[PDB]
């Protein structure tokens, strides 16, 4: 511009050129803190995991992968964070019939954990993640009401 | 695609590279009539003209002005404009039209100009240094020339001193030119100040009486005036094109409308002030106006991995007006994909519940699918417990930082 | 469209446009990069299932209602009658309004397999496969996930169902309350009409018409006025990004928010304080509505405490 | 004697259609409930534009007049309307310091140098403004101390007369064998348009804090 | 108050300032936004 341009027109054309320029780094700028938060964010969510999922057990659902929670490792990403998540999945479903309560003695008999099933001849009570049956006893069972 | 992203290998998804965009086709200029015509048919017709010394004057109003009768008339001998061209008559606007008209020898015309002395010019009409009329002069021997003499038209040829550019003066005082007053007595040095063009048929030219008319504008102060006449160009409709309605200028597709307007009002706008609907001057009808065919283009690439078909989509565009396989959707029209009526998993989205993909080879296109379906089997006694399990492990994977920049 | 916002149909400003360099590349992708999230929103919150599921003919479980939350085959598309309130009470020059991917007939069928999963298989088909249980049965576990023996649901079973079944018919009267979804509508047409107001500002020109300024004038300055006018056009259009932008984390921050409600409230039986409503958690059910989701909190109360030593 | 108006004097601010819009315009109007003069005569004011109505079922308003000096020497405005219809006329004129068989027109003595001719209870309203030297008038004649209501005035005249006004009066028939005067104020309204495209409400945004 | 800062009470460049839309319009809306939200997050923290 000042090789060929005098001072009082130069000025001029100079600072047309530096609002331009200066306006691309208010554009830069914004558009990095409204990035930065997006990015803390995502680190307070990772660090909330960190806790919850490999320092602890959780009981949220969907929170530390999918099925139920068992354990988690952490590995080193480059500029992030890699989650193993460990989880329980039930497999090979059989139906059963099934009733609330059992009576006996004209008295009514509630599991105290469990639920009842029926092979198609005989009751059992079983716990409810995995099949296996015991005899219902006065030791498996509570009394309430008629 | 690959001059957009600046590559030459192409990843498989869909990409907006470009934009549709239907362009007008005619210019056409739209107006009304003329009404009231302003009549100069009588200051060229009036068959007892005036003689030169007491000229009739006519003054135009606000009207409309058409000189093409003028001008293409085609029986003329003098036609000579000075402060405008002949045929920019009809693109300006003056306030005041003056007329002039009255009847002259025949070599005498070359004194009704600007700066110009003589019998006649001197004082009986003197036209400004600064002229902006229009004169015209033309022969009329066979219509004011009567056998035996024709002794109406008079010009003065005495008078005190020239006169005043637009001035009158009709008056009948004895000249006098002696040092002697006259007293109103013809005779020795005092003259009749009036005397009489003879014309006969049997003259040549130059003696025979021509009829001189001359124009003269004044733009005063008013802010608008009678001005030139408008135009025509038929009118269609449902072709957007260029459109101009007696100054609203815009582009468009027109159509017959359903609204109503008030009877004084031309046009009306739309919410956030957009003019929608117009009223044609002449025929007096409201037209909408819709924005022509513009849109977004994208292209849908299976990957430059996997093949080089491809299929184009034109965002909101109908299929009628895009310039095989052309499929509808709420999006646009999508060409060069075929649309089954299976449904499958989506794999590149389209929009309102359509994808694409590569399967069935070229380019194809279905609904989309939701799943799988699965009935629960429920009863009011039955139960469904596990018997094993499996151990199962997944990725989750979460940013934590950016490089941090300085400038 | 950067082009027929600012120029609008003028060769003479279309050329002007290539001394700024790459603006309208940035415009292009900042808008666009907010357009695809806004679909892994809508993915995110309601596409938690595998499978759709379908409930059994004979609509009747243990003495509960669920009519007003299950599609009801003689409606438009197919919405339950709760729904259809919630979804009857709710080419300018370049601005352009795209549709969204899912359509809200395909976000009705994502809720209607939800809900019908939560019925038939409680919160077993959240973590495999969907298991048959009856819903009497279902409830008695939610009460003793809150501290409550089961056989105070069973000697009180018809008294709980007549409760449930009124207090899910007062929402109707409730709804026939949306603001946070009329605010987002609201908050965006009145950045669009700003934006186009914006075309009738001079900026320091003679005119803010182009087709005017470089027909009457010269040349040479009408091609400084007509950079005023890009310019100030320009600075506009980049505030309408900026804040489209600073938008967007937040319809993002709430849609996270709705996806973890989702897994955490309907899909199971959450113990965190007033996250699933106000009371001790029992279930949920999901609702769609225009742009967001509607959940229906289910919370046992106690009432009538007595004093004891 | 003064009256209160109500909401009078508005009219159609310029041509354009429009349907349901709640548009807002700022234009010369008369202010609702307004101060207006009520005369039942002398030279007036004009300031800036008018305000005129009128009740009575014959027509005792015979024509006005307008200008700058109500006198000779200089071009004014004459409008006057017999039997047949309304005539507007500019010319310079002699007016009779008191203007009013069956025979009439005894309001001036000359006519001179016309630069424009034209020939062709009850409320009628006129709204007169003079603006870049156009004389507009609004008027509108609705069918029956002035009632209550509202009524927007459409566009009687386009006249490019050039004219300055500054006073004006007004003409009565008299017996040989009431009228209003406002002013108009710059003002804000926001207009209620109906389907149709007609006025049906409007709000002066310069009265009370409710209006703001 | 945008006028006051930009101008601050001068009647040629109020004038002036009008020519370029309603920037000033924009600026209250946006922190008024701001401002109500703050008595919101408060009340929402506490009020429980
Ligand atoms: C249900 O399970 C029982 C127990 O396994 C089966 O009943 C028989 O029970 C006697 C003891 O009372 C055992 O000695 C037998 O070995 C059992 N038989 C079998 C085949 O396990 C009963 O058969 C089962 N019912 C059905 C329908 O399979
Ligand atoms: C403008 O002039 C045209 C004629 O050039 C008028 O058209 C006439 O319209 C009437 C109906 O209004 C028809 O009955 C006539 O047959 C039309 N004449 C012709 C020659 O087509 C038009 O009405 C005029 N406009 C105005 C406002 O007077
Ligand atoms: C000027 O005057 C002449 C004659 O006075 C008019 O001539 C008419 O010409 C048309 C076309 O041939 C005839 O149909 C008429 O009958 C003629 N008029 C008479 C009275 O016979 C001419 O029309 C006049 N100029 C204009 C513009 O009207
Ligand atoms: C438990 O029983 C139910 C039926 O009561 C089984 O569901 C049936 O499954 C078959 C095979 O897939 C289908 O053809 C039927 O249509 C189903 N019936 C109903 C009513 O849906 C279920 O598969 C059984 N579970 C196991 C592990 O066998
Ligand atoms: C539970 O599942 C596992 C497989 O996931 C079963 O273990 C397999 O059993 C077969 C014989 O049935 C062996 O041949 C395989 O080697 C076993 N796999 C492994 C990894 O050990 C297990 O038996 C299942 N349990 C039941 C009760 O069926
Ligand atoms: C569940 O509630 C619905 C209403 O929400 C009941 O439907 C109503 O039933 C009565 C009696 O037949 C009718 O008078 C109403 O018109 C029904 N309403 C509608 C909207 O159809 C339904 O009967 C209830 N179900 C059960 C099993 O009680
Ligand atoms: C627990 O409270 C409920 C009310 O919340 C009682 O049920 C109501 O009892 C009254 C009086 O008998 C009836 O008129 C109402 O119709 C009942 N309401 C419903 C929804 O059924 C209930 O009786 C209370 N239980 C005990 C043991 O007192
Ligand atoms: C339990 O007993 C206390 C007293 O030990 C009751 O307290 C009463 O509270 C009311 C206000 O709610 C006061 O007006 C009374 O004066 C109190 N009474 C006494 C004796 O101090 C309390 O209401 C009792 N709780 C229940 C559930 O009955
Ligand atoms: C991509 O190309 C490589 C060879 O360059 C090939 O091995 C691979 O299968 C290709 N991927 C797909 C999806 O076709
Ligand atoms: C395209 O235009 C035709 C009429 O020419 C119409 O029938 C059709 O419905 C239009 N298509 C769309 C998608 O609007
Ligand atoms: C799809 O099925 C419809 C009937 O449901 C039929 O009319 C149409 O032709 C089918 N489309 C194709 C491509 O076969
Ligand atoms: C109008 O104002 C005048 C003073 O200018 C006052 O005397 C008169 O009472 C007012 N009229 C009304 C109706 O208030
Ligand atoms: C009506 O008044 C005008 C103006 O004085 C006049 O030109 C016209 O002849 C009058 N009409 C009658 C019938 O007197
Ligand atoms: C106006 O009339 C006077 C005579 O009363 C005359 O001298 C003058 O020329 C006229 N003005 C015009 C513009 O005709
Ligand atoms: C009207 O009067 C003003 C002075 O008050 C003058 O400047 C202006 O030129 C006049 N307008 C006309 C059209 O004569
Ligand atoms: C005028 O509006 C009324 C309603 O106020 C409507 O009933 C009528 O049809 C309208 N008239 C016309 C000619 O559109």
């Amino acid at each position: 511009i000042l090789s060929r341009l005098d001072p009082p027109e130069a000025e001029v054309q100079i600072d047309r050129l530096i609002t331009g320029r200066l306006q691309s780094l208010q554009t830069y700028v914004t558009q990095q803190l409204i990035r930065a938060a997006e990015i803390r964010a995502s680190a307070n969510l990772a660090a909330t995991k960190m806790s919850e999922c490999v320092l602890g057990q959780s009981k949220r659902v969907d929170f530390c992968g999918k099925g139920y929670h068992l354990m988690s490792f952490p590995q080193s990403a480059p500029h992030g964070v890699v989650f193993l998540h460990v989880t329980y999945v039930p497999a090979q479903e059989k139906n059963f019939t099934t009733a609330p309560a059992i009576c006996h003695d004209g008295k009514a008999h509630f599991p105290r954990e469990g639920v009842f099933v029926s092979n198609g001849t005989h009751w059992f009570v079983t716990q409810r993640n995995f099949y296996e049956p015991q005899i219902i006893t006065t030791d498996n069972t509570f009394v309430s009401g008629n | 695609t690959k001059c957009t992203l600046k590559s030459f290998t192409v990843e498989k998804g869909i990409y907006q590279t470009s934009n549709f965009r239907v362009q007008p086709t005619e210019s056409i200029v739209r107006f009304p009539n003329i009404t009231n015509l302003c009549p100069f048919d009588e200051v060229f017709n009036a068959t007892r003209f005036a003689s030169v010394y007491a000229w009739n004057r006519k003054r135009i109003s606000n009207c409309v002005a058409d000189y093409s009768v003028l001008y293409n008339f085609a029986p003329f001998f003098t036609f000579k404009c000075y402060g405008v061209s002949p045929t920019k008559l009809n693109d300006l606007c003056f306030t005041n039209v003056y007329a002039d008209s009255f009847v002259i020898r025949g070599n005498e015309v070359r004194q009704i100009a600007p700066g110009q002395t003589g019998n006649i010019a001197d004082y009986n009409y003197k036209l400004p240094d600064d002229f902006t009329g229009c004169v015209i002069a033309w022969n009329s021997n066979k219509l004011d020339s009567k056998v035996s003499g024709n002794y109406n038209y008079l010009y003065r040829l005495f008078r005190k001193s020239n006169l005043k550019p637009f001035e009158r003066d009709i008056s009948t005082e004895i000249y006098q030119a002696g040092n002697k007053p006259c007293n109103g007595v013809a005779g020795f040095n005092c003259y009749f100040p009036l005397r009489s063009y003879g014309f006969r048929p049997t003259y040549g030219v130059g003696h025979q009486p021509y009829r001189v008319v001359v124009l003269s504008f004044e733009l005063l102060h008013a802010p608008a005036t009678v001005c030139g006449p408008k135009k025509s160009t038929n009118l269609v409709k449902n072709k957007c094109v260029n459109f101009n309605f007696n100054g609203l200028t815009g582009t468009g597709v027109l159509t017959e409308s359903n609204k109503k307007f008030l009877p004084f009002q031309q046009f009306g706008r739309d919410i956030a002030d957009t003019t929608d609907a117009v009223r044609d001057p002449q025929t007096l009808e409201i037209l909408d106006i819709t924005p022509c065919s513009f849109g977004g283009v994208s292209v849908i690439t299976p990957g430059t991995n996997t093949s080089n078909q491809v299929a184009v989509l034109y965002q909101g565009v109908n299929c009628t007006e895009v310039p095989s396989n052309v499929f509808q959707t709420r999006a646009g029209c999508l060409i060069g994909a075929e649309y089954v009526n299976n449904s499958y998993e989506c794999d590149i989205p389209i929009g309102a519940g359509i994808c694409a993909s590569y399967q069935t080879q070229s380019i194809i296109a279905y609904t989309m699918s939701l799943g799988a379906e699965n009935s629960v089997a429920y009863s009011n006694n039955s139960i469904a417990i596990p018997t094993n399990f499996t151990i199962s492990v997944t990725t989750e994977i979460l940013p934590v930082s950016m490089t941090k920049t300085s400038v | 469209d950067c082009t027929m916002y600012i120029c609008g149909d003028s060769t003479e400003c279309s050329n002007l446009l290539l001394q700024y360099g790459s603006f309208c590349t940035q415009l292009k992708r900042a808008l666009t990069g907010i357009a695809v999230e806004q679909d892994k929103n809508t993915q995110e919150v309601f596409a938690q299932v595998k499978q759709i599921y379908k409930t059994p003919p004979i609509k009747y479980f243990g003495g509960f209602n669920f009519s007003q939350i299950l599609p009801d085959p003689s409606k438009p598309s197919k919405r339950s009658p709760i729904e259809d309130l919630l979804f009857n009470k709710v080419k300018f020059n370049g601005l352009t309004v795209l549709p969204p991917l899912l359509t809200d007939e395909m976000i009705a069928q994502y809720t209607s397999a939800l809900l019908a999963g939560t019925i038939t298989s409680g919160w077993t088909f959240g973590a495999g496969p969907a298991l048959q249980i009856p819903f009497p049965m279902q409830m008695a576990y939610r009460f003793n996930g809150i501290g409550v023996t089961q056989n105070v649901l069973y000697e009180n079973q018809k008294l709980i169902a007549n409760q449930f079944n009124s207090a899910i018919g007062k929402i109707q009267d409730s709804l026939s309350a949306l603001g946070k979804l009329q605010d987002v509508v609201n908050h965006n047409a009145q950045a669009l009409n700003t934006l186009v107001k914006q075309l009738s500002s001079k900026f320091g020109a003679i005119s803010s018409v182009l087709n005017d300024i470089l027909s009457r004038l010269d040349p040479p300055e009408a091609e400084v006025q007509i950079d005023r006018l890009i310019t100030g056009r320009l600075q506009s259009l980049q505030t309408y990004v900026t804040q489209q932008l600073i938008r967007a984390a937040e319809i993002r921050a709430s849609a996270n928010l709705a996806a973890t409600k989702m897994s955490e409230c309907v899909l199971g039986q959450s113990k965190r304080v007033d996250f699933c409503g106000k009371g001790y958690h029992l279930m949920s059910f999901p609702q769609s509505a225009p742009h967001g989701v509607v959940f229906l909190h289910v919370t046992y109360v106690p009432a009538q405490e007595k004093n004891f030593t | 004697a003064y009256t209160n108006s109500f909401t009078r004097g508005v009219y159609y601010p310029d041509k354009v259609f429009r349907s349901s819009v709640l548009h807002s315009t700022q234009d010369l109007f008369l202010p609702f409930f307004s101060n207006v003069t009520w005369f039942h005569n002398p030279v007036l004011p004009f300031n800036d534009g008018v305000y005129f109505a009128s009740i009575e079922k014959s027509n005792i308003i015979r024509g006005w007049i307008f200008g700058t000096t109500l006198d000779s020497k200089t071009q004014s405005l004459l409008i006057v309307n017999n039997a047949t219809n309304v005539v507007i006329k500019v010319c310079e004129f002699q007016f009779c310091n008191d203007p009013f068989m069956e025979s009439e027109f005894r309001v001036y003595s000359s006519a001179n140098n016309c630069t424009f001719e034209y020939v062709s209870k009850n409320l009628r309203e006129f709204v007169f403004k003079n603006i870049d030297g156009y004389f507009k008038i609004y008027s509108k004649h609705t069918p029956i101390d002035l009632p209550q209501g509202f009524s927007a005035l459409e566009p009687l005249v386009d006249l490019p007369i050039g004219i300055n006004i500054t006073r004006f009066q007004t003409l009565l028939a008299l017996h040989r064998s009431a009228y209003y005067v406002g002013y108009l104020q710059p003002r804000t309204f926001l207009l209620k348009y109906n389907e149709n495209g007609t006025i049906t409400d409007a709000v002066d945004c310069a009265l009370d804090p409710l209006s703001e």
